[PDB]
Formats: C-alpha cells, sequence, structure tokens
C-alpha cells in the first residue's frame, strides 16, 4: 500500500509506530522494517499499555499515514497506529485516536455533515536554555533567551547586539530584530518533508522567541495527526 | 543645613550614604522638602479653613508665582523627575501641592506647600517662598477656591524665573546681577544635563 510503496522508494530501514496517550504527548516504538508484511498489517504489534498513564494492547498500523521522518539519518518511516483491545479486537475505549475517529463517525451518521474540518494555530516559544526545579528547599523556572527583552545587558558568547523586542513588542520584526528567521525557516522545510502543507510563520506577539507557523487545515483525524 | 550635615556623616559612619535629591529612583516614590510657612506679627499668628485673608493672599501668591517659585524650590533637573504638581490648596486633598494640616491650637496655624524638593538651597527656597508671599499679601491677590501647575524641566522654571522675577526683586531682597549669574549658572546645568544620552535611548530607538 502506501507504507510498502514509501519504504521501496526511500529504501526505508526502520519503522517508528507512533501513537497518543490521554495526556496528548506522542509515544513511539520502532520497528525494522524488514518486518513489514500483509500479518503486520493485519495483526499489529502488541505492547504493554498498563505504564501508559490512563494491560496487553495491539498496535494497529494506519497505512495512510505513513510519512518519512526528515531527523533521522537513517531513512526512518513513521506509521500512526490505533490501540486496539484484544478481548473485543475493536478500538481502545481510551485511546484518543480511536475517541476522534467516534467523533468524526458521529458527525457523518447524525446527517448534519461529514468530514468536519479543523485548522489549528498553534503558537509556540523558542528559548535558548531553560531550568527548573520544585523540591522542599525550593523551587524555580530560570529562563534563558538570547533574543529576551530582559537581556538587553546580560553578556553572551559572541557579543550582546542590542537588538531585541519589547515585551509585547516582538511582533512582526525584520530579521536583524528577530533572532527566529532561519530557525522558522527549517521547521518549515521539516514539516513540509513531513507532508504538512503548511501556509505562514512569523514571529508572535511575545519576546523571549515567541513564533507561530500556521499550516493548512484538515479532517478530524488527519488534522490531530498534523499538529 | 546642619540638618543635612548631621544625616550626612552620620550615614558615612556606618558605611552608608545619604543623597537628599528629591528623584534618585524610577518606579518608586521620590524625596520631597515640605515647607511649613507661618507668619507672625507681635508675637500673634497672621494666619489664624480657619485661615485668615492675609493667609489666603500668601497663598495666592505662591500659587501666582509658582513656575518662578520652581526655580529656587526646585533648583535641580532632579525636581522634575519627581514631578504633587497640582498649584492648588486644600485642608485635606492629598492632590493639591499646597495643604492646610489640621492644627489644633489657632497659635499654631500654618499653610504647607508641597512642591519643594531637599536639593533646594534652604535660604534661597525659603526666600523665595517668603518673597512671592509677602508679594500676594501686597497686592491682595485672591487664590480662589479649595489650573495652572508647577514646571515640568528645569528649562521652562528657568525661563519662568527670568520672565517673572520681578517679586524677588522688591526691596532688593534678592539683586538682578545675583539672578542672573544663579540664572546661567543653572542654564549650564540644565544644558549639561539635557545633552548626554540617555540609557532608556538605548531601550527604545537602538534597533530604530
Amino acid at each position: 500500500s502506501k507504507s510498502l510503496q514509501l519504504i521501496k522508494e526511500h529504501d526505508v530501514k526502520w519503522i517508528d509506530l507512533r501513537f497518543t496517550d490521554t495526556k496528548g504527548k506522542q509515544q513511539h516504538v520502532t520497528m525494522p522494517a524488514r518486518d513489514v508484511d500483509d500479518d503486520f498489517f493485519e495483526y499489529g504489534k502488541m505492547f504493554d499499555g498498563s505504564s501508559i498513564a490512563g494491560s496487553d494492547m495491539i498496535l494497529m498500523p494506519d497505512d495512510s499515514t505513513a510519512v518519512l521522518d526528515p531527523f533521522t539519518e537513517e531513512p526512518t518511516l513513521i506509521i500512526v497506529c490505533d490501540i486496539i483491545e484484544p478481548s473485543t479486537m475493536q478500538g481502545y475505549d481510551r485511546d484518543p485516536r480511536a475517541i476522534a475517529r467516534r467523533a468524526e463517525e458521529y458527525l457523518k451518521s447524525t446527517g448534519i455533515g461529514d468530514t468536519a474540518f479543523f485548522g489549528p494555530e498553534p503558537e509556540f516559544f523558542i528559548f535558548d536554555e531553560v531550568k527548573y526545579k520544585s523540591d522542599i528547599s525550593g523551587s524555580m523556572f530560570k529562563i534563558f533567551s538570547e533574543q529576551a527583552a530582559w537581556n538587553t545587558d546580560a553578556d553572551f558568547e559572541g557579543g550582546n547586539k542590542g537588538h531585541r523586542p519589547g515585551v509585547k513588542g516582538g511582533y512582526f520584526p525584520v530579521p536583524p530584530v528577530d533572532h527566529d528567521h532561519e530557525i522558522r525557516t527549517a521547521m518549515c522545510n521539516a514539516l513540509e518533508e513531513m507532508g504538512l502543507k503548511v501556509e505562514v510563520h512569523h514571529h508572535e506577539v511575545a519576546t523571549a522567541g515567541q513564533n507561530e507557523i500556521g499550516v493548512s487545515f484538515n479532517t478530524l483525524v488527519a488534522k490531530a495527526d498534523e499538529v | 543645613q546642619t540638618l543635612k550635615y548631621c544625616v550626612h556623616n552620620v550615614a558615612d559612619a556606618y558605611g552608608k550614604t545619604v543623597t537628599f535629591m528629591p528623584k534618585p529612583l524610577y518606579g518608586d516614590n521620590g524625596s520631597g522638602m515640605h515647607v511649613h510657612m507661618s507668619i507672625a506679627k507681635d508675637g500673634k499668628n497672621t494666619f489664624a479653613a480657619g485661615l485668615s485673608d492675609t493667609a489666603l493672599y500668601f497663598i495666592g501668591g505662591i500659587i501666582k508665582h509658582g513656575k518662578a517659585l520652581n526655580g529656587f524650590t526646585n533648583p535641580s533637573t532632579n525636581s522634575y523627575k519627581r514631578l504633587p504638581v497640582m498649584l492648588a490648596y486644600s485642608a485635606r486633598n492629598r492632590s493639591a501641592s499646597i495643604r492646610i494640616p489640621y492644627v489644633n491650637s489657632p497659635k499654631a496655624r500654618r499653610i504647607e506647600a508641597r512642591f519643594p524638593d531637599p536639593s533646594a538651597n534652604p535660604y534661597l527656597a525659603f526666600a523665595a517662598l517668603l518673597m512671592a508671599g509677602l508679594d500676594g499679601i501686597q497686592n491682595k491677590i485672591h487664590p480662589g477656591d479649595a489650573i495652572p501647575q508647577v514646571c515640568g524641566s528645569l528649562k521652562e522654571a528657568l525661563e519662568e524665573l527670568d520672565k517673572g522675577r520681578a517679586f524677588l526683586t522688591k526691596g532688593g531682597v534678592f539683586s538682578d546681577d545675583f539672578i542672573d549669574a544663579y540664572l546661567e549658572l543653572k542654564s549650564e546645568e540644565e544644558i549639561k544635563v539635557r545633552t548626554f544620552v540617555h540609557p532608556l535611548e538605548y531601550d527604545l530607538y537602538y534597533s530604530v
């Protein structure tokens, strides 16, 4: 199918099966590419979900979302998988992807419509470093950022180029002021290599390196995987 | 002058250091030298909200020559980093540059002016306040009822002093030559302060 075609095209060596826990943190388990066959797609892998926050459960791959990984030098193909209960062979009750599929099927069953379109724009922060601890002794979340508005007099390895965005004034500065143009371009390139149809990227309102990369829309489960 | 002496040396004794400039801090309260004026006459109190008409004329003289008084009671480019600016008087209001404390005795009735700052020379500031009050009393200047504001920069305060020195040069209390020399000194001082780069300008305009 799709995954086999990509494996043949790019000589993929590893298959990375990815799912999502309740907390929303993506989980991945790797496997050799030589094990991909009919039985891999009809049975899936198995793993112990007991230590996942929220026993044995089947990782059933979804071949419609096979996409190359642009970070690993070894060519690895990423496959987003569903969680199947071995007792019932149906989608897991607590699997967020299964819940999203159930929601889209409910939408197409009530007759209101089909293929609900979700386009999310999430914003993120770029920091040079970050430190945080919290124990009986004390707590702290010190934050380090060369482009931060509070570093106007700091000492940097290389120099303090005093061009930096002020607080609540980092919205659309030119590259001399925003230190994140090239890294945002690299993020956009990686997203495109992962099949994401990006549409805009810029510096957000915040100082200390807030960026946004808006990408194109899709259906419920497709957009969840895309996010 | 003795108070400044003692405070400075006692600070030095413990290794600390006292400053008397009105505003050594931004983002926090400055320091002001409030002045309580109370003219007496043959042992009685002239200023007896309980203020006689003469006290109101004194306040009117202070109000009328407020910017010209700012050349002596506020002879500092710090003084206008602190500016109690509204040149009005009240007995309880905290937004008036002139206040009348709730004295418990009719003998101790006095007015308080809040714009002067400790950086002012005591002799010159006190003489300027008294001369303005005397002018207002002699000319029967009614202050009104409980709007002008004091100056906002030493440049305009010096300009107003140059244009309103007339009441000081009454009876020879202030010589015109002394006022001219004082104005030239303060003008060179203000010029020195004004034409020097501010780090806030590096905060604002460095990238633009």
